[PDB]
């Protein structure tokens, strides 16, 4: 088995010269002998349900059946690290799935893991409190302790210089990146604090909250001083992410819901997201297509959203055992990726032309 | 760093077109537009679209409509721009530029939603009625323009309406109607082709109805069910009324009180449409990408893909309804992007790819189609590749520049074609000599063919004898005891007339009829039975043929307020001037023009500051020469050159209401300078073309073909020309005939495989298949061109685990096959250019050429390091569940002994390499003689043997490599996303490195290099119709150490960009590194230095602002970087080229608000033409 992207963008290339908008293009007409007309994402650019995947590939799952956390993908694509409960990072292929090798990281959950900015190092977390780096070839460097109690997600700078550590203890840390240097702490929180996200540009550093007086507070990087709070949710914000093009701030909480908020206007609110008949604990941003994101659930549901629509596109409900924790798109928007809360991991590629679903999935 | 870009070709191609008037309500013009550039047509009766006015924009137009103003006498425009920007634009009159009426800035970021990325375009529409007008804005707000003459705008946001419509597929005004209503095809909840299982089918219409006074919007009419896809909806006329709305398989007709009625056309609406569609019979066709308009009612002809005309005629019963439609197949045609019904009878076709051509219908219900005059066009300009011409004469040969011409991949499918494109004319020298001493030339015509020819040295006159054989003559009949200042034909060829500085000599071939004798003259005119003598103090005398032939003294009778510099005489064979006739033209010394007319002798026409050079010349220094010749079909538009202090300056002519009816308008140049002879030379019919040829430090062929449009040609071989005259002979033909500067006369003739009626010569080759590479063998001298052909699919590839199976694709007869491509690779002469035969390599099944380049890899068999093969990277495309394989192709041309009969059949492929991969293949390079191959994520260079390649040295490089370049041992790539990765390798060790690289994430379509001195630029074009230069500054801060490159100049281009050529200059050691554009032209960057550079920055910020662009634009914010932090170093030739455009009464008041004088400026702009006329 195998979904190789290059048949797409050859063909994207192809029709790259003759093609002046999207509203130039030859549509693909739904029989399965238009296979060869298939263009990636960035290629049929409006049209954003597109790549909304929902064809099942393969289960990645290990030997060992260690329950995952974090799962995220090598920013050439090459290969998909995933983190286990066992520290252990089992590099998966990235066309033909198979097997490429275990590591052991860590002593603890592997919670936060994060890719640099360019190709060069990966921040990973775990459960006791160590934050590694890692180069591309998945050796160690340098090692340090930055909380006391559990790491829950990390993020940095829009620059290699920079990043930030929540954990359950309450505070943010913010840390130098050559020096290992703990800059300053981002106390006032009220509770343990689940997720942060840095602004590409302005920089800010967005936190979320189990606390319901705090629920979400914006940092200042430079500054220790808190700049704005934000009581969006009933409990337990579980994660907070943002857009590439800084203006938007979406939020996934354990009250059913998903929020959009505008980072320029805190007073107003935009558009919730229903339909998760549990807590959503996962959101993803799509990387080509702004404006649309995957949404994980605990009941296993899995959901493709669009900023502009009430309802949600399309999606699985109970497909996928167990919990989700992350998910991580391909960089290049054809498959996706998801780490189950059982001990499987599930690859999701866009519906082909012609074919009618009538699998366990979708109907 | 610091550069500045400059258009060479400008941009062909057409996008859109109308039929409206522009110049007066009386007649009609074709109104064309491509990228950022306006045409108007008119129509001549066999048909020839005739060039009207061409109008340059500093934009790249998005949309465009016409609607006329209510107490107006013209039609108005209204031109779309990106970033939301609507311009009401007029054509004016009395100026000939086209006026600007309205603006209407719409770009905020409220409007937005948030959305950073734009992908909607903005869409005007006009009423039919002409009560408003219509923009969708972002694909979310609507803008109601209300019919000073306007009306102020408001904005309708469209997701606050009813039905959340949430999109825009398309949006017309409807018929009937009273109140302005506009319907909207939509999706509220949007679904994608290849997952219909979900959502079935969705797209809806809302027909709203807009009140302007009480600003209300009610919607009438919703539909809910349509098709899934449905692409364009088109208005159906006002004795129907109504809405047929194109589906891609199906094709349905909308009404507010019919029942809905929709068709199937091609069977595959199956599982996938749940509307009610019935079955077309005997059509068998996809409405996907077509383009359609209305014959005046019930009929309807729609341009499909493919080219192919369909005629559908709506069956209308007696309630005024449609029964059922009706298909038939008519003649195919261009690949369209539009399409107009002119009058009653023509049709246009607008093509990007392909020539955009005329055509004419009758009648045979049924109709015929017979196609009129096209308009040639260079397509989107895949790959192009630098050659060297073939039959370039031996008296030329040893000129010190390379010469050398552009082979152009142009067009798509059907339509897909090389172009042999060309600068300045190399003629053909059939006969050549050595006449020192005689520095002027005539040749006249002695019983069509020219008989003598007549030198006039410094102390005496030569005559020689045309024929069979040219030779010197002996006899009387001109003096030849001293100079001669003119000699021309009078009457209708048949009576010879010179003109010594004593008297006006008659003659009528070897015997002379009369003598009259006349200060010293200098030049005289004598051009159309009358014969206009001026000597050196101001003093003109006329004659004039009067038989009884002998001409007659007739001295003006002229109140000289100062002294005649020049004149010129003219008439009109299809003429403007009003109020044959014949006009005389005259110049005095105080400043004037003075057109006079010549039977008469009254004053008519007269401008204060003729000198100067005021761009648009209304009634009421040192001239050297003026002429006034008309160009064109019978001779139908008049041109005015004039030769002002060491600057042509040439001038149209317009009618606009005793006097003339005329006004002369000042158009742009590219050309410089730097007894009396006489240096604007009118000639008729060399190579059946009609026009002027300039002589001076650079000569310039003027050609007016019968399409109207302006073109000049430069001729830079073989030095400056003094004199030239048209030649007409046995052994040459239709042609010409020139002194050089060493004194050598040359017998020439064009060379014919070229179309000079082109803004370059060029020669369009028709393939009829899409021309993808090109690749210029510099050994044995020919062209290697990849090629598709478009055959249907019928197998799909699995793959199982073990092996491969195919698929047979089994569907009903009525059912429509995917388009599966079939490459070969070509093989093209230069010699003659038809493709030589028995030299294909016919690539596999399901095999795709991914890169084509000219490859030197090393051999020890030449003296030389190289031998310049052909190599072409290619791999497989079955589906994304079949892995991906490649193939690295070497090709090497050998000569070998030609067939009898076949001179073109000397050359051959001879594979040396051929090998599948591991992996796919996407680009390939060269290195030193490695072949520099990309496979997948890995870049290996190989090392070629003598019949193998071993690999030496690779790394891990990002997503997909495309384009790669390498210039000494560094080389260049190109991701889709990650946009560079530069390399580098060392020779000793065996091992290659990446030393930096572009960090942000950037779409690329190609890479360049810049090369100045001793800086090296990465210049890189970006999918956002963008320039950038990257650059390695390790010792800089700013970048981190040695690993992130910097953009250090940035520039917004107004098109997509593919090819990249480098050439030397003529500046001690920076190369051009030209582009051809992929919307039609081709263009320059130029380095310069930092000093030349900012003494032109505060001129092109001085000329932003002051100066009335056209559309009432920005120049600086549509050349700001992307979309439409930036680093701006590049400046905009086509902007300082309007420094040249202005009067030099106007020139020096820009330089004194810039501190300098004008004589720098020019010397600053103008050895930028100098350095840049390759090609």
């Amino acid at each position: 088995k195998t979904i190789d992207y290059n048949p797409s963008v050859i063909k994207y290339l192809e029709n790259r010269i003759w093609q002046r908008d999207q509203r130039d293009m030859r549509a693909i007409q739904p029989d399965a002998g238009y296979y060869n007309d298939l263009v990636p994402p960035i290629g049929m650019l409006n049209n954003p349900m597109n790549a909304v995947t929902t064809k099942f590939v393969r289960t990645s799952t290990n030997k060992v059946k260690c329950p995952v956390f974090v799962v995220r993908w090598t920013p050439e694509g090459r290969r998909l690290v995933t983190g286990a409960s066992s520290g252990e990072f089992t590099l998966w292929n990235g066309l033909t799935f198979n097997f490429e090798t275990i590591l052991q990281a860590h002593d603890s959950p592997v919670r936060a893991m994060t890719w640099s900015h360019n190709d060069m190092w990966m921040l990973t977390a775990d459960h006791g409190g160590y934050v590694k780096y890692w180069q591309s070839n998945m050796n160690n460097v340098k090692m340090f302790q930055a909380h006391k109690e559990a790491i829950r997600e990390a993020s940095f700078s829009p620059t290699d210089n920079k990043f930030a550590t929540c954990s359950d203890d309450g505070t943010v840390r913010i840390w130098d990146f050559l020096r290992c240097h703990e800059e300053r702490i981002l106390r006032g929180h009220g509770a343990d604090v689940k997720c942060v996200d840095w602004h590409p540009t302005k920089g800010l550093v967005v936190s979320g909250s189990k606390d319901s007086q705090q629920p979400i507070k914006f940092w200042d990087p430079k500054t220790g001083q808190s700049l704005a709070t934000l009581h969006a949710h009933k409990n337990t914000v579980m994660e907070v992410k943002l857009n590439l093009n800084g203006n938007w701030l979406l939020t996934a909480s354990r009250d059913h819901l998903c929020k959009l908020f505008d980072i320029r206007n805190l007073k107003e609110e935009l558009q919730v997201f229903r339909g998760h008949k549990k807590e959503a604990t996962a959101v993803a941003w799509h990387p080509v297509h702004e404006g649309l994101f995957a949404s994980g659930g605990s009941d296993g549901s899995l959901l493709f959203w669009h900023v502009g629509v009430e309802k949600e596109v399309g999606g699985m409900e109970m497909a996928h055992e167990g919990m989700i924790w992350s998910l991580a798109w391909h960089p290049l928007g054809h498959i996706l990726c998801s780490g189950s809360n059982d001990h499987t991991s599930k690859f999701w590629t866009r519906n082909r032309p012609g074919d009618k679903m009538r699998d366990r999935y979708n109907l | 760093m610091y550069a500045v870009y400059k258009q060479a070709h400008p941009p062909t191609g057409l996008e859109f077109s109308m039929y409206c008037n522009f110049f007066n309500n009386s007649e009609r013009n074709l109104v064309v537009a491509g990228t950022s550039q306006l045409y108007v047509y008119r129509l001549n009766r066999r048909e020839k679209l005739e060039l009207a006015a061409s109008f340059s924009f500093f934009g790249n137009v998005m949309s465009m409509a016409s609607v006329q103003l209510a107490g107006a006498k013209r039609d108005a425009l209204l031109l779309s721009f990106k970033d939301a920007k609507l311009s009401v634009v007029e054509y004016d009159p009395g100026t000939h530029d086209l006026k600007t009426l309205s603006l209407h800035y719409f770009e905020e970021p409220e409007l937005r939603d948030g959305f950073v990325q734009n992908v909607h375009t903005p869409r005007v529409r006009v009423d039919p009625d002409g009560r408003c007008a219509a923009m969708l804005v972002y694909g979310t707000r609507l803008v109601v323009l209300p019919f000073s003459s306007f009306l102020p705008s408001y904005i309708i946001d469209v997701r606050a309406l009813d039905e959340k419509l949430l999109n825009i597929i398309d949006l017309q005004f409807l018929h009937g109607y009273y109140e302005p209503t506009l319907l909207i095809l939509f999706e509220p909840n949007q679904t994608w082709p290849g997952r219909v299982a979900v959502r079935q089918d969705t797209c809806s219409i809302v027909a709203i109805s807009l009140n302007i006074t009480q600003k209300v919007h009610p919607v009438i009419w919703s539909l809910t069910s349509l098709p899934f896809d449905c692409t364009q909806a088109l208005a159906v006329p006002k004795p129907i009324g109504g809405v047929v709305v194109f589906a891609v398989n199906s094709l349905l007709y909308l009404n507010q009180s019919v029942p809905p009625y929709g068709v199937a056309l091609n069977s595959l609406t199956t599982g996938t449409t749940a509307f009610p569609l019935r079955t077309q019979e005997g059509v068998r066709i996809t409405l996907d990408c077509a383009q359609a308009t209305f014959i005046s009612y019930d009929k309807m002809v729609i341009s499909l893909k493919g080219g192919e005309i369909y005629v559908l005629t709506l069956i209308t019963d007696g309630m005024r309804s449609v029964r059922a439609f009706h298909f038939d197949k008519a003649a195919a045609s261009v690949l369209t992007t539009s399409m107009v019904t002119m009058e009653p009878g023509y049709l246009f076709l607008g093509s990007r790819l392909g020539n955009s051509l005329l055509l004419k219908y009758t009648e045979k219900a049924t109709y015929s189609f017979e196609v009129c005059d096209s308009i040639l066009n260079i397509g989107p300009c895949a790959n192009a590749a630098v050659g060297e011409p073939a039959f370039l004469s031996e008296e030329f040969q040893n000129s010190p520049e390379p010469d050398l011409e552009i082979v152009v991949c142009s067009g798509h499918g059907k339509n897909g074609a090389l172009s042999v494109l060309q600068k300045s004319i190399r003629p053909q020298v059939v006969t050549t000599f050595e006449l020192p001493g005689c520095y002027d030339m005539w040749t006249v015509i002695a019983p069509r063919r020219h008989g003598f020819l007549i030198l006039s040295r410094e102390d005496s006159t030569m005559i020689l004898q045309t024929g069979q054989e040219i030779m010197e003559l002996d006899t009387s009949g001109f003096a030849t005891q001293g100079p001669t200042v003119f000699a021309g034909n009078i009457g209708d060829n048949r009576y010879i007339v010179q003109v010594s500085p004593l008297g006006i000599r008659l003659l009528e071939g070897v015997n002379q009829l009369h003598f009259i004798p006349v200060a010293p003259i200098v030049q005289c005119a004598v051009a159309d039975p009358y014969v206009v003598i001026m000597s050196a103090e101001g003093h003109v005398t006329m004659f004039l043929l009067k038989s009884d032939h002998r001409l007659a003294l007739h001295k003006p009778p002229l109140h000289h307020q100062s002294k005649v510099i020049t004149l010129c005489l003219y008439r009109d064979l299809s003429g403007m001037f009003t109020t044959p006739t014949h006009w005389c033209l005259l110049v005095r010394e105080n400043g004037t023009m003075e057109i006079y007319q010549l039977p008469d002798w009254r004053l008519v026409f007269l401008v204060k500051n003729f000198p100067v050079g005021q761009r648009v010349l209304v009634d009421s220094p040192l001239v050297k020469e003026v002429l006034l010749v008309a160009l064109g079909s019978r001779q139908s538009r008049p041109y005015l050159l004039v030769h002002v202090d060491q600057e042509l300056l040439i001038y149209e002519a317009f009618p606009h209401d005793g006097n003339l009816k005329v006004r002369f308008k000042k158009v742009p140049h590219n050309i410089n300078f730097r007894g009396r002879v006489a240096r604007f030379r009118y000639f008729e019919d060399i190579y059946g073309y009609s026009g002027v040829f300039i002589c001076g430090p650079s000569p310039h062929w003027l050609l007016v073909t019968g399409r109207g449009a302006l073109r000049l040609h430069p001729m830079a071989i073989d030095g400056p020309v003094d004199s030239f005259a048209p030649f007409h002979n046995v052994n040459c033909p239709r042609g010409f005939l020139y002194f050089n500067r060493q004194g050598e006369l040359r017998i020439s003739v064009l060379p014919a495989y070229l179309s000079y009626d082109a803004p370059w010569p060029v020669r369009k080759i028709p393939l009829r298949c899409t021309a993808h590479y090109v690749a210029y063998h510099v050994e044995s001298k020919v062209y290697a061109v990849a090629t598709s052909t478009n055959t249907p699919c019928a197998r799909i590839p699995r793959m199982t685990g073990e092996e491969k199976e195919f698929e047979t694709i089994e569907r009903d007869e009525r059912y429509i096959h995917p388009q599966q491509e079939a490459f070969s690779i070509q093989l093209i002469s230069p010699v003659s250019w038809e493709a030589i035969p028995n030299a294909r390599i016919e690539l596999q099944e399901w095999e795709h050429v991914t890169c084509m380049k000219t490859v030197s890899l090393r051999s020890e068999e030449t003296v030389s390091g190289l031998k310049g093969y052909v190599a072409a990277g290619t791999c497989l495309m079955q589906g994304e569940e079949v892995t991906c394989r490649g193939r690295i192709l070497i090709m090497d041309v050998i000569e070998v002994v030609p067939e009898p009969g076949q001179p073109l059949t000397k050359n051959k492929f001879k594979v040396l390499y051929e090998k599948e991969q591991k992996g796919p293949v996407t680009a390939l390079c060269h290195c030193n003689g490695h072949l520099v191959s990309a496979i997948g994520q890995k870049i290996f260079l190989w090392s070629l043997r003598a019949s193998e390649l071993t690999g030496m040295a690779f790394i891990d490089t990002q997503l997909y490599i495309h384009q790669m370049i390498s210039v000494k041992n560094f080389i260049l790539a190109a991701d889709v996303m990650k946009s560079i990765s530069l390399l580098r390798y060392q020779e000793e060790s065996k091992t290659l490195s990446l030393v930096s690289r572009d960090a942000k994430p950037l779409e690329v379509y190609s890479v360049d290099f810049m090369v100045d001195n001793a800086q090296l630029g990465f210049l890189v074009s970006d999918r956002d119709r963008n320039l950038m230069v990257y650059m390695y500054l390790p010792e800089a801060k700013e970048s981190f150490g040695g690993m992130r490159l910097l953009r250090r100049a940035d520039f917004h281009v107004g098109a997509h960009v593919n090819t990249f050529w480098r050439t030397p200059c003529r500046w001690e050691n920076k190369h051009i590194t030209w582009f051809a554009t992929l919307d039609g032209g081709i263009g320059l960057l130029l380095p310069m230095q930092e000093k030349t550079y900012r003494r032109l920055l505060m001129l092109q910020n001085a000329l932003t602002t002051m100066l009335p662009h056209h559309a009432g634009l920005n120049p600086r914010a549509f050349r700001m970087l992307h979309v439409d932090n930036a680093v701006r170093n590049v400046l905009d030739g086509e902007l300082l080229n309007r420094y040249l455009y202005l009067s030099t009464m106007e020139r020096s008041e820009l330089a004194k608000k810039i501190g300098t004088t004008p004589d720098i400026i020019l010397d600053d702009l103008l050895e930028t033409d100098r350095v840049t006329a390759h090609f």
